[PDB]
RNA sequence: GCUUGUGCUGUCUUCGUCCA
């Protein structure tokens, strides 16, 4: 490489927040009694506003 | 308005009842449900009416 | 011929995530 390069270890840290745990996709599913509009939550399997 | 807001409609002598998909109730465990705010408060107007009429006769 | 199994509350509160 025509550039040298920065190089050495540091302390890393792995914080909580992974994909697996945020993605979510819904075509169609459960809706509230209410109002008959998809739920709120990705654990119920709800919908985006 | 003569045919659609008469003043002496702002006075209530009839008392609409919404249906129960205004007013929808919710189980809250597998047994037991529960009535809305809604139902309650209607329940007790209701309770009152029949108070003032027993009372008045 | 023994024939397959469909459904989920609600209201508060708190603590967080990304912008700001």
């Amino acid at each position: 490489l025509m550039a040298q390069v920065f190089f050495g270890p540091t302390y890393y840290q792995r914080l909580r927040h992974m994909v697996d745990d945020k993605i979510h996709a819904r075509a169609r599913g459960p809706v509230q009694v209410l109002t008959r509009q998809p739920v709120e939550g990705r654990s119920r399997d709800g919908g985006l506003r | 308005n003569e045919d659609y807001a008469r003043p002496e409609w702002m006075i209530i002598t009839v008392l609409p009842v919404p249906p129960p998909q205004v007013r929808p109730s919710i189980a809250m465990d597998e047994t037991t449900q529960g009535q809305d705010d809604l139902t309650h408060k209607l329940s007790d107007i209701l309770k009152a009416n029949i108070n003032v009429q027993k009372l008045e006769m």
